[PDB]
Order: structure tokens, then C-alpha cells, then sequence
């Protein structure tokens, strides 16, 4: 029993599964490290890189650096050792004998997706991959045809609206701002605290500091008014080495760039403004479903309080007259793969795969045609 | 929308109004109106709008009909449809003025010429009486029913009676030219001015247009009144009949008579976008206001 | 091609004197008109439709001579008194003929129950009433039609005889009064009830003529016989509504002309009929196990010279070429001391 | 909401083969067709009107079936030969289906001057055909008909002995034939003159049933006698007026005019 593979690739988060699973067997972040200090003892084991969970361990003596940035690929070769790890290390199946799904942002350049084709049949020789937007397959994990999906990585944002399975190209919305620069943020208003933090084993622990102990506030002004007549918005953070860090007053601060990106500077707009300006490039007839049914997906969309201020925000610049409605589901870090895992098991998608054979008189463009 | 969407049994109508959307009938202006006559234009006016009136309620059978109206400006003239063309589509400058015995006085806009056939009643009628100046003659599908049955028609309605005496035409159908004219003369005397010719059709003469109009409506309505009411019992089951002298007596600077009708009907006219042109006794529907 | 005309000007016109109940009526008694000529049962105004106003002050809503049934707004028709004189005048500019009002003035003296009236000229409605046999009841539409009365029509009801003749006949509990040779007269409480039953007449007239038309005389029409029987139509209107409680409990004619007359809303004819049963359209609820509910229900000065800026360090640069010998600045306490 | 479909679409296709004057002759049955829905004589698919193309190899026009009137144009037409076999279809993706050409087929092999065929089955004319008294010279119409033969009707004319029996009803010289139960057919040389006497022939069979229902009796209506009764084109006038109108309105007829009109 033959079973197709889905591979769901982001800017730090690797994570792959066999089709028709609930659950993906292999969820890692997709990082490259080398050694940097003088490595002497003969005999033990040394290697010339460390890849995925691995590298995550050894973070005091390794440089950690991400193949993705933004959605487009950097290094090409880190791209295959990940691809590698994934395939033998993390799954141990052959990859020439299983079909394999893969997914991209919707807005690329022209040659990611052909030289993704080329190394995915050549290296691996693959008999039948396919390409998905990510966005799509977590509107079909949510179960509804239609709607607008917003969903936010680490490494770029995107809004689409899909009516009736389509999803329109002209008002699909991206914006550059995701989950690394608010770390990056974040680190940089640490800054100010008194603690200091350089490497990218530091950048790691201000990401994990991000994932525990941030929240979104529902009034801006009121909060920072709270947090600066008490000191009932601290908690301490225990660093790995034994010393303790007061959070205070950052918490809501560092995901507060989502909303308005002037504390980075950034030209554009927010993302519920973001959102907004999607839903205004529709037609009207469907914008009722559009105001009706949103989705939130990606990691970055977890900070609590995202569903109140989003719908508030929305609610804000929506006429009165309108409903305004969002929906978040709880496992909305893995939507996307979900989806995939509903797309390859329909017994109509067994013809949408693209063939081996067909692509020798194709050539790497072939995917153009058919996706 | 060039055409209306049609009803499953009223197309024709539709290409009516879509005739109508198309064609205005005043298609005389202030450059096109030269060397013409001011009454003539005034009832140019009123035959264009009978005849685009006439096909909208069905009395209308190809090119067969005629309406004829007399102009009594010069000595001699008769105004009337080219032959060939059909109801829907007349204007006001597409009607032919012709002579008494049938000589084309001016072709008009159109090429096409007049049947001789057809004017040869309404000459009959016209050298009959000199006070009529409006002749109607129409083939309603009811009509040449209560026409070819023997008893013709009786007072049951109230637009019967309103018609008063009723003239009766038997169909020899030889056609033969002047004895056929004198047949006609005769058969039809002094006032009576409603004739039924008893399997042609039905044709109705007045001292104007609007009068004309109004009394080959109430024709019209008796007829149908006429038809439903004999269809159920034909004979000793008697209908109530009213006598004609008493219920009329008992009925009994104003309006003059048949404007009313005629105008309410060029209100629909206008409200459609026929632009009829016709002189309005009160153009406005509501009063002064601003 | 513009057949809307706006059925409620009242508000726009703002030119008339109007009583205590003039803005629902009027448009009320408009509907009808308007619904009469889309039927087209008549479209050429013989007084068809009249209204009561008040039970106080008889007060009439009759409709403009020369106005046809599609021209009839509500601030067009005239309010008239019951002997014929006029009371207030419409917004439209036309003589006054107030002559075929007086027959309906012969129901208004009669039965204080009735509040319109109804007059109907169709073919269909004076075959029958022509025809020497009433209403034949051959079909469920002329028992639904009910009991009713003949009388003989001669075309004046202004002397007194003939108007206590019609009085005296007509009855004490009669809704439909056929005049022979002339038509059919529908009596109502209310307009829902009287346009019920003007529909059932014309439905069942249609029917009679058709059927006596096929048939060679009556009694190849195996007639039943309302009498025989003598049902209450009770059972009637059984509702299973959601938004109000179920009850049989309905008016003669509510139920279907509220339908009409969101029909006439829905084009954008700006009727002012109040719905006694409110409509709401709602988007379909799903019970798919798939569906996840919601979660929720200056630091620089604004004026100021960058050539300041380099002629000040220009004038300090110029001292440090010249190398002047200067002392710091003394206190005022050593000042005090020289 | 679609607009109003043209009439002749024929120069889109320009793939089927014409013989002689046929790109002028399809488009006038289709006219027919249109004619019909213009007076709501019949809306539904059914063999009513036929057309010999030429004297020689017995080429017939027929309707498709299952197209209403309103949408029939010329190049949707069907080109079939006497036995009823598709020669050349055409450009109308449709199952085919000549059950009901046989009747025509049975009238083409009758008489050889007989061109254009016309059948209808409304009211009138159906109410007429049941009734035993058939056409009654009650109306000038129907004096303007002419005379018709009347033939029972059994519904199929598979069987040689129907066949046969319908050449000696039929006779040497008729113009309408009365289907009992069935209605009217009419012939003519041309289209004009079946389109001329079909709607005369409608016009008269209204009348007399109007009639006939209103008096009840037969010898309560007047009875006419023929006595009285007994470039020359009979019927071109009409049909080319509403050739006019159609030309007017937007419909991209082909018809080509006698005279140069305005
Ligand atoms: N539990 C959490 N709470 C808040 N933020 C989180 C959480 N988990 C992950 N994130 C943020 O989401 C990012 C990962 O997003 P991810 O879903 O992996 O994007 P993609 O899969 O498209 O690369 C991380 O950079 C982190 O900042």
C-alpha cells in the first residue's frame, strides 16, 4: 500500500507526514549549523554539519543559520541536506517508491518552483510530486470552500480570499512582516532592560522568551497606563544557565508590531488593514461571505487575545451593518498539512498527480502547466 | 435593451413596444415640416397614433384594414395607410393623402403605393354622409362571431345600448364597383353610426377621431359582453333584456366626448416613450406645484 | 418604460390637509387599484373602488374622474361627503364628477357594517349576472363565494324610491349584490376581505362560463349544493409558524394579500402598509460536525539654520587657527575679591 | 439576461455544402419558425414545417427535435433525403430522430407540384378537426381558404395501405388537408402561400368556433354558398411586410426585397 508523502516547508519549521494521518510523523525546525570553536578530541564523533533537532542541541558550539528567509530559499545545497534529513533520518522511507506533496506561498518568483521540481525529480526520483498553496490547503483543513484566510508564518504574511475553491489573484494581499522580526524586535527592546542579547543561540531563547510569556492587548493605551501605575503585568523568565530575567513591561509590546508597524518603521499598513483591503478588492456579492467566514492560521497568530483585537479591528473599519465573525481553531500551527493530508487521499487526486514520464519531454516548466 | 422579453402569448405585443422604442411617430420636426399644412399636421398626429393604438389590443389582421380620416381643409382629400406596411410601424410622415375616387394627391414619405380595394368602402361611406370624418374599420376575433350569427347583436350591456341604432350590412361579397358602392350608401342612411357587416368584420364612422375610437371600443366590450352571455343559453332560457328608449332615458365648456378615453390612453402612450406628440387637454397628471 | 410610479407621495406633496386615519388608508385603498390593474380587470376609471373613512363623520375616498387605474397615487384621490358634495380635493388637476358615486352612497345608508365597496365590469362577472341563472355552485370557488343577492339595475339611483327598493332588498347580512346586466358588487369590513372576495367572483364567473360554454345545458353539470351540507370552513389556515405561536386564528383575506402587497414593496412601489407578520430573510444554519463555532459573539526647533550650524563651528575653527590666548571664566565670589 | 438570437448565423459555420439558392431558402423556413412564435401558435419541438430543396434527388429541410421555435436558426437545420436518412446534419449537437418526417415524406410522394408543408396543432384548428362538421363557410376567411379534404388518422404511416389510401384521399388538386383528431395541414408552391393559408385557415377555424360555442346550433348561424365567389403572387406582400419588420427591429434576415421600398 503505496501512501503519498506530505512535506510542509516554512522558514523554521520543517514538518512531514504519511497521507491520510491525523498526525505528522516528523515536525522539526529547519535549521543548519556549523561548528565555530577549535574542535580537538581525537576519536569522538565530529561531523562537518548538524541538521534539524540535532543542531538544536549543540547550539553553544554551532553557528545556526536558516536556508529560508521571506518565503524564498537563500542556499539551495541547505535546502537538500534538510530534504535529505527529512526524507532518510526522520521518516526512513525511500523516497523514489512514495508520491510526495509539497507547498510554497502563493506570491514567488519564477524559479523557486522550477528549480524545486528539477531537484525533487532528479536527486530523489520522485514518480509524482505536486504543488499547493498553503493558505488553500489550511481553508480546506478549516472544512469551508469559501472564506478569506489569513495565515502568518516566521517567515512572511498573507492574505487570500477563496470563493467556490478559487482563490482570486488579484486580491491576494502579502505582507513582509512575520514571526523572526518580532523576535528580532523583541530582542532589540530587551535591549533596554539591562540584558543583553547577540548570538543566534540568544536569538533562539528570545524566541522561546516570545512563545511563553506574550499577549496581545486589547487597548494599547489603557495597557501601557496599567503596566506603568502597577507591577501586576511582570513574570520572570528562568534562563538556561540559572539566571532569572523580569519580563515587565515588554509582553505586550513586541507583538503590538503586527497591528502597527511604525514602531518598526515599516511603510505598510497593519494586518487587519491588510485584511481589510483584501476583502475590499472582491467583488461585493461575495464580500458578505468574506465578512462571514475568516480563518486564522500560522504560529504566529498564537499570541492570546489575536481572535478579540482582530475581530475589534475588523469590526472598526467594516460598516455597521455588517457581521464580523473569526474563527480560530486550536490546532492552527498545523492546518496547512492537515489539508494536504485531506487533499492527496481523494480518488480524484491520483490523475492530478504530474507524471515522471511526462516530464522527460516536459522538462522543469512542466509544473506551470499543470499547477 | 433593443427588444423586450415576450410573454408566452403576447410577442407581438412586445415587438410593439419594441416598434415603438425604436420608431418614434412624430417624425416631423421644425426643419422637416416645410411647405406642410398646420391641420394636416395636427391630424397626421392623430391617424399615426390610431394606428400604432390599433395593434397593441389585437384589432389588427396584416394589411387588410384601413382607418380612414377626412381632412376638410382644401376641398377633397382623405388621409390613409400605405399599402404593405403594418400597423406597428406607421409614422405621421408615412401616411398617404389620396382623393376621393382613390388618385394619389402627394406619394408622402414612403414608395409604396394604395389599394384602390380596400378605399372603395370608405369612399362609399364617406360620399354617403357628409358630416362623418372618421371611419374605423376593424376584424376583431368575436366580432366576426356575433357578425355571421343571425339574430346580430342585442342589448345586454350597457355599451350596447350606449350605441344606440345599429346599421347591418349583408355580405354579398361581388365587389363590383359602383352598385356595390350605391348598396353601401343606402344601407347605411342617416346617423346610425355603428355598421356590422355580417362576415367582413365590424366598422364604426364618427365626426372625429376620438368619437370614432370610443364608439368601436364600446362595440368592442358589447361584443364581448355579447358573446359570453348567448354562449350559455341560446333561446327560451331567457337573458334579461332591457328596453333601449327607456334604460336610455333612465341613463341620461365641459368634456367633449370621447377625449377622455383617448387621452388616458396617450398617457399610456407617453408613459412608454412613443412620444405620440399629442396635444394634451391637461399635460400634467398632478397640478402646478412648482 | 417607466410604468413605477410611486404609490405614497404623501410625504413628498406635503399639500394636504389629512385626518386622523388618511395616510393608511389612502395607500390601502390605492393597492387595490393597483392590484386591479395588473389583473386587468379594468383599466378605464367607472368609480370601481370606494372607502369609509370614518364611522363619526362619514367622510368617502372615491378615485378622480379621468385617471386611470395605473396613474392612481394616494394623494390623488378626493374625499367626498355622502350626499355627493366635496370635502377636500386631491393633487390632481381635473374636473369633478362625483355621479357614479351615489350608488355606492345606496350601500353607505344601509349597512353601517360594510366600509368598502367594489364594482367589477369584466366580461366574465357580467355573463353571469346577464346569464338568467346566478352563480351556479359547480365549483369550490362559487361555494367559497357564499350567499348573495340579485337585484334589477336601470342605470339612475338618485330618486328615493329606487334607493329604499335597493335597501329594502339587499338584506340585513348580504356580502355580494349582483346587479343584472351590469355586474357584480363585493361589500366589505375590511379591503383584505373584499378583494378575497372580488378573486373568488371572478375565479368562479371564469369557471361558470367555461363550464356552461362545454355543456349543453345544466344538468349535464351534476351541480352539489351548498345548503345540503352547511360547513362552517372551520379547520382552515392550520399554522406551524416558528417566529409566533400556531393558531388557526386568521381574517378572511390577511394572508394572501399581505404576499401581494410585499410584491408590490419588493419592485419599488413605496407603499406604506404596515405587515402585521414581519419577514426576515436569514442565511441557512449548518449542523455538519466539519463547521468549528465562532470564538466570540520634536527634539530640534522647527526653525532653524544648518548654515548657522556651520558658521558657528567656522567662528570656533577660525580661534583655533589664530591660537588667542584666553583665561576661563572667574566666579563672582573671586570678583568680589580684586 | 441574453439578447435575441439572429436568425441566419450561417456565414459563422461556412463548413456544410450548399446546393443552388439554399443559402438563401434555409433562412426563410426559419423565418416560419419564428413567425410561429410570434403569434404563441406552438413553442414546443415537433416536425410542423418541411421543404424540398430542389425537384430532383428528393432533399427535405426538417427541424431538429428537441429546439424550441425560438431558437431555431438557419445553419441548425437538418438535411434529410425521402426515406427520412440524415444526408448532411447540421450544426446542432442533438440526437436525430425522423419518426415524425414520415407523414410529409408520404404528402412530398404524393404530389410533385407541392413544396412547403405547414402543421399545427393549436386549439382552433384541433377543436375544428375533432368536429365532424369540419371548416364551415361561416367567415370570409374561410371562403378565403379554399376547399379541403378530410382524411381519418390513424397516427402512423409505416403501413403501404395508409400510404395509398392517403394518394386517392388526397386527390389531383387540394391545398388543405384535415387530419380528424389531429388539425390541418397546409401546401403551398411556396412558403408564402402555406404561410397565407395556414394563417387564414387559423383566423376562420377561431371565428367558427367562437361562433358555433356562442349561438349552439348549426342552423342558427347564416350558411354562405360558393356561388357568389365562383405580379399575381397571392401571398408575398404579408410576409414580406413582416420580413420588414423584421429587418427593422434587428433580426439579420436574408430575405432579399421585390422593390428597393425607401
Ligand atoms: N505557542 C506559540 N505562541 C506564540 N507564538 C508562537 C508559538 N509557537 C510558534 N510561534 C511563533 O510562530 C513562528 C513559527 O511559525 P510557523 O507556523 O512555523 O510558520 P511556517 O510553518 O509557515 O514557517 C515562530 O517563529 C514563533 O515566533
Amino acid at each position: 500500500d503505496i501512501a503519498a508523502l506530505v512535506v510542509d516547508n516554512g522558514s523554521g519549521m520543517c514538518k512531514a507526514g504519511f497521507a491520510g494521518d491525523d498526525a505528522p510523523r516528523a515536525v522539526f525546525p529547519s535549521i543548519v549549523g556549523r561548528p565555530r570553536h577549535q574542535g580537538v578530541m581525537v576519536g569522538m564523533g565530529q561531523k562537518d554539519s548538524y541538521v534539524g533537532d540535532e543542531a538544536q542541541s549543540k547550539r553553544g558550539i554551532l553557528t545556526l543559520k536558516y536556508p529560508i528567509e521571506h518565503g524564498i530559499v537563500t542556499n539551495w545545497d541547505d535546502m537538500e541536506k534538510i530534504w535529505h534529513h527529512t526524507f532518510y533520518n526522520e521518516l526512513r522511507v525511500a523516497p523514489e517508491e512514495h508520491p510526495v506533496l509539497l507547498t510554497e506561498a502563493p506570491l514567488n518568483p519564477k524559479a523557486n518552483r522550477e528549480k524545486m521540481t528539477q531537484i525533487m525529480f532528479e536527486t530523489f526520483n520522485t514518480p509524482a510530486m505536486y504543488v499547493a498553496i498553503q493558505a488553500v490547503l489550511s481553508l480546506y483543513a478549516s472544512g469551508r470552500t469559501t472564506g478569506i484566510v489569513m495565515d502568518s508564518g516566521d517567515g512572511v504574511t498573507h492574505t487570500v480570499p477563496i470563493y467556490e475553491g478559487y482563490a482570486l489573484p488579484h486580491a491576494i494581499l502579502r505582507l513582509d512582516l512575520a514571526g523572526r522580526d518580532l523576535t528580532d524586535y523583541l530582542m532589540k527592546i530587551l535591549t533596554e532592560r539591562g540584558y543583553s542579547f547577540t548570538t543566534t543561540a540568544e536569538r533562539e531563547i528570545v524566541r522561546d522568551i516570545k512563545e511563553k510569556l506574550c499577549y496581545v492587548a486589547l487597548d494599547f493605551e489603557q495597557e501601557m497606563a496599567t503596566a506603568a501605575s502597577s507591577s501586576s503585568l511582570e513574570k520572570s523568565y528562568e534562563l538556561p544557565d540559572g539566571q532569572v530575567i523580569t519580563i515587565g513591561n515588554e509582553r505586550f509590546r513586541c507583538p503590538e508590531a503586527l497591528f502597527q508597524p511604525s514602531f518598526l518603521g515599516m511603510e505598510s499598513c497593519g494586518i487587519h488593514e491588510t485584511t481589510f483591503n483584501s476583502i475590499m478588492k472582491c467583488d461585493v456579492d461575495i464580500r458578505k461571505d468574506l465578512y462571514a467566514n475568516t480563518v486564522l492560521s500560522g504560529g504566529t497568530t498564537m499570541y492570546p487575545g489575536i481572535a478579540d483585537r482582530m475581530q475589534k479591528e475588523i469590526t472598526a473599519l467594516a460598516p455597521s451593518t455588517m457581521k464580523i465573525k473569526i474563527i480560530a481553531p486550536p490546532e492552527r500551527k498545523y492546518s496547512v498539512w492537515i489539508g494536504g493530508s485531506i487533499l492527496a487521499s481523494l480518488s480524484t487526486f491520483q490523475q492530478m498527480w504530474i507524471s515522471k514520464q511526462e516530464y522527460d519531454e516536459s522538462g522543469p516548466s512542466i509544473v506551470h502547466r499543470k499547477c | 435593451p433593443n427588444v423586450y422579453p415576450a410573454a408566452p402569448q403576447g410577442g407581438m405585443a412586445a415587438l410593439n413596444m419594441s416598434l415603438g422604442m425604436v420608431t418614434p411617430v412624430n417624425d416631423l420636426r421644425g426643419s422637416d415640416s416645410i411647405a406642410y399644412d398646420k391641420g394636416e399636421k395636427l391630424l397626421r398626429c392623430k391617424l399615426a397614433a390610431l394606428y400604432r393604438l390599433a395593434d397593441l389590443f389585437g384589432w389588427s389582421h396584416l394589411i387588410y384594414n384601413h382607418i380612414t380620416t377626412r381632412v376638410s381643409s382644401e376641398q377633397e382629400h382623405f388621409l390613409i395607410v400605405p399599402f404593405g406596411l403594418l400597423y406597428s410601424e406607421v409614422t405621421a410622415s408615412s401616411l398617404v393623402k389620396i382623393n376621393l375616387q382613390g388618385d394619389v394627391v402627394d406619394r408622402g414619405s414612403t414608395n409604396l403605393g394604395v389599394n384602390q380595394a380596400g378605399f372603395t368602402l370608405h369612399s362609399a361611406v364617406y360620399a354617403a354622409r357628409p358630416d362623418v370624418k372618421c371611419v374605423v374599420h376593424i376584424h376583431t376575433p368575436a366580432g366576426a362571431a356575433v357578425s355571421a350569427m343571425k339574430c346580430g347583436l342585442l342589448p345586454i350591456s350597457p355599451e350596447a345600448l350606449s350605441l344606440g341604432e345599429v346599421a347591418y350590412h349583408d355580405y354579398h361579397g361581388i365587389l363590383v364597383d359602383e352598385e356595390e358602392k350605391v348598396l353601401i350608401q343606402k344601407n347605411l342612411g342617416p346617423k346610425s353610426k355603428v355598421l356590422i357587416l355580417r362576415n367582413h368584420g365590424l366598422v364604426s364612422v364618427g365626426e372625429s377621431v376620438e368619437e370614432a375610437f370610443y364608439y368601436i371600443h364600446n362595440l368592442v366590450v358589447a361584443c364581448e359582453i355579447q358573446v359570453r352571455t348567448l354562449a350559455s343559453a341560446g333561446g327560451p332560457d331567457n337573458l334579461v333584456l332591457l328596453d333601449p328608449g327607456k334604460y336610455k332615458a333612465k341613463s341620461r365648456p365641459a368634456w367633449q366626448i370621447g377625449e377622455q378615453e383617448f387621452e388616458a390612453l396617450m398617457r399610456m402612450l407617453d408613459n412608454l416613450g412613443y412620444r405620440t406628440g399629442y396635444p394634451y387637454r391637461y399635460p400634467a397628471l398632478r397640478e402646478k406645484s412648482k | 418604460f417607466s410604468m413605477m410610479t410611486p404609490i405614497n407621495d404623501l410625504h413628498t406633496a406635503d399639500s394636504l390637509n389629512l385626518a386622523k386615519g388618511e395616510r393608511l388608508m389612502r395607500c390601502k385603498i390605492s393597492s387595490v387599484y393597483r392590484l386591479l390593474d395588473l389583473y386587468g380587470w379594468a383599466q378605464l376609471s367607472d368609480t370601481y373602488v370606494t372607502l369609509r373613512v370614518s364611522k363619526e363623520q362619514d367622510h368617502f375616498l372615491i378615485s378622480p374622474k379621468g385617471v386611470s387605474c395605473s396613474e392612481v397615487t394616494a394623494s390623488s384621490l378626493i374625499k367626498v361627503n355622502i350626499l355627493g358634495e366635496v370635502v377636500e380635493k386631491g393633487s390632481s388637476c381635473f374636473p369633478v364628477d362625483t355621479t357614479g358615486f351615489c350608488l355606492h352612497s345606496a350601500i353607505y345608508a344601509a349597512r353601517p357594517d360594510v366600509r368598502c365597496i367594489i364594482h367589477l365590469h369584466t366580461p366574465a362577472t357580467a355573463a353571469v349576472s346577464a346569464m338568467k341563472w346566478g352563480l351556479l355552485p359547480v365549483s369550490h370557488n362559487a361555494l367559497l363565494v357564499g350567499d348573495m343577492a340579485y337585484f334589477d339595475f336601470n342605470g339612475e339611483m338618485e330618486q328615493e324610491a329606487d334607493r329604499i327598493n335597493l335597501q329594502k332588498c339587499l338584506g340585513p347580512t348580504c356580502k355580494i349584490l349582483v346587479l343584472r346586466n351590469h355586474g357584480v358588487v363585493a361589500l366589505g369590513d375590511t379591503v383584505e376581505e373584499a378583494f378575497y372576495k372580488v378573486f373568488h367572483l371572478q375565479a368562479a364567473c371564469e369557471i361558470q362560463v367555461s363550464a356552461l360554454s362545454s355543456a349543453g345545458g345544466v344538468e349535464n353539470l351534476i351541480l352539489l349544493e351548498q345548503e345540503k351540507h352547511r360547513p362552517h370552513e372551520v379547520g382552515s389556515v392550520q399554522w406551524a409558524g416558528s417566529t409566533f405561536g400556531p393558531m388557526q386564528k386568521s381574517r378572511l383575506g390577511e394572508h394572501e394579500f399581505e404576499a401581494l402587497m410585499r410584491m408590490l414593496d419588493n419592485l419599488g412601489y413605496r407603499t406604506g402598509y404596515p405587515y402585521r407578520y414581519p419577514l426576515v430573510q436569514e442565511k441557512t444554519k449548518h449542523k455538519s460536525e466539519v463547521e468549528i463555532p465562532a470564538t466570540v459573539t520634536q527634539f530640534v526647533p522647527l526653525y532653524t539654520d544648518p548654515q548657522e550650524v556651520l558658521d558657528m563651528r567656522n567662528k570656533i575653527r577660525e580661534q583655533n587657527r589664530q591660537d588667542v590666548k584666553s583665561a576661563g571664566p572667574q566666579s563672582q565670589l573671586l570678583a568680589s575679591v580684586i
